């Protein structure tokens, strides 16, 4: 199978934990042909893609990289994050 | 308890902010797309992604609260469109992690539904919820908000919405809103089929023959696009009427609740407060700053949501395209 | 410190992805462009 695997370095381990807690509840939406998975160590998120057709791997990467673009958006103007 | 919602099924992007029974605040921005057209969910994400941090700093600016002040984080869970359901959820998700406040992810039918009950103060009614994505007759009833009938294919503010793509009438500020002006200035009564069954509803075939009934009419020009508008409306709005009196009738209600962007027309309001006239009941509708989706709806449902101990962990948030009504256990009602 | 992709086709062939400084910059910032940059490549990498 086609295969991609993305890893995305962010500024502290909190804040790659909030992008992944954000980032990896939403199933793929053509599931039997593209699946992801998510997964955090320290820093680093690491995405993790599988997928039947060219195409359709490609629209998963670039709708997840616009997501994860919103994420970055949405902690540096309401970050950040408190204390707990 | 103060509560932050999230809302963007659709073409509607907004964020609101209520705080026991008082919207602080509800700004929302419209994706319009040109005439003819219809929006589509990969540009609606676009669309909402460009301005819902612009939206989420004017509700807490308006609202006169901070991050802190917030109680609860509340979004759409479901139903809508795929990606727009996706880039508000992770907005949701990611302030509600920043903060460090609780979660909930709301069902879209019953945020129409609270905002429904709050603004207007209906205490037991048959809810019409009508919209682009919904048609159905709900009524509250052990825990839940019970589907008595609905659509069996496509929503009656979809028939209306793909009608005014046909004529290409204008979607500013809706294509809804436009057959509505458009409507009034009617003078023929074009018949169209009538299809309802028993307690469920039907648009598809409306949508086809009145497709038809249009390109006649560019080609001979027997009516005007005027007239279409009002038969539309008066056979698809009778229907709504029919399903309604027919649920009231077999649960003894004495009040009929209008909810969703369909509410807000004025003709579709003045027919059923005319059954309910002539039953003895009342007619409870939302104005427009609340009819169509937004952000205090969802913060609403979400009020009560939260009070009565609903919470999503993060694990558990993912959107659904499909959330059906009468999915959510309703603890928050007796 | 880096963005990067790989993709491994059904034929084993791996192809990467990369994007290249935390100074006195804003961190989210430069995490902003290299997200961009990665969109960039990604295209680039599966139109032929
Ligand atoms: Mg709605």
């Amino acid at each position: 199978p086609h295969i991609f695997t993305l890893s995305v370095p962010f500024p502290t381990p909190l804040e790659a934990e909030i992008a992944h807690g954000s980032l990896a509840p939403d199933a793929e939406p053509h599931q039997r042909v593209v699946g992801k998975d998510l997964t955090v160590s320290g820093r680093i998120l690491v995405v993790r893609w599988k997928a039947e057709d060219c195409r359709l791997l490609r629209i998963s990467v670039i709708n997840f990289l616009d997501q994860l673009s919103l994420v970055v958006r949405t902690m540096q103007r309401f970050g950040p994050p408190v204390s707990r | 308890p103060a509560v932050l919602g999230f809302e963007g099924s659709a073409n509607k992007i907004g964020v609101g902010v209520v705080r026991d029974g008082k919207v602080l605040a509800n700004p929302r921005r419209t994706y319009v797309t040109p005439p003819g057209t219809g929006f589509l969910p990969g540009d609606t994400a676009r669309h909402h992604r460009a301005v819902i941090l612009d939206l989420l700093q004017e509700a807490l600016t308006e609202s006169g609260l901070t991050s802190q002040d917030i109680d609860c984080i509340a979004y759409t869970k479901g139903p809508g469109m795929g990606a727009p359901l996706v880039s508000v959820a992770v907005v949701a998700r990611t302030v509600a992690q920043l903060w460090n406040k609780p979660l909930v992810g709301v069902n879209h039918c019953i945020g129409h539904i609270e905002m429904g009950r709050l603004i207007t103060g209906a205490t037991s009614p048959t809810v019409l919820y009508v919209s682009g994505g919904n048609t159905q007759v709900i009524a509250y009833s052990e825990h839940r908000y019970r589907i008595f009938g609905e659509t069996i294919d496509i929503a009656v503010g979809n028939c209306l919405d793909r009608f005014a793509r046909v004529l290409k009438i204008s979607n500013d500020p809706s294509p809804g809103y436009n057959i509505e002006q458009m409507a009034k200035r009617g003078k023929k009564l074009v018949e169209l089929p009538y299809t309802v069954k028993g307690m469920d509803v039907s648009f598809s075939g409306i949508l086809s023959f009145i497709e038809d009934v249009a390109h006649r009419m560019l080609a001979t020009g027997e009516c005007t696009p005027e007239d279409l508008c009002f038969s539309l409306q008066e056979t698809v709005f009778a229907m709504l009427v029919e399903i309604t009196e027919r649920a009231m009738a077999h649960c003894g209600s004495q009040e009929a609740l209008i909810v969703g962007g369909v509410g807000c027309n004025v003709r579709l309001q003045e027919m059923m407060a005319t059954m309910c006239q002539e039953r003895g009941a009342r007619l409870f509708a939302t104005d427009e700053r609340f009819c169509i989706d937004n952000g205090a709806m969802i913060a609403q449902a979400g009020w009560e949501m939260f009070r009565a101990g609903h919470r999503t962990p993060l694990s558990d948030s993912g959107v659904t395209q499909r959330y059906r009504t009468d999915e959510v256990e309703v603890t928050w009602r007796d | 410190m880096e963005l990067l992709g790989e993709y491994v086709g059904q034929e084993g062939k791996p192809q990467k992805l990369r994007v290249s400084a935390p100074g006195d910059g804003d961190p989210f910032q430069g995490l902003l462009s290299g997200v961009a940059q990665m969109k960039d490549m990604v295209t680039e990498l599966f139109d032929p």
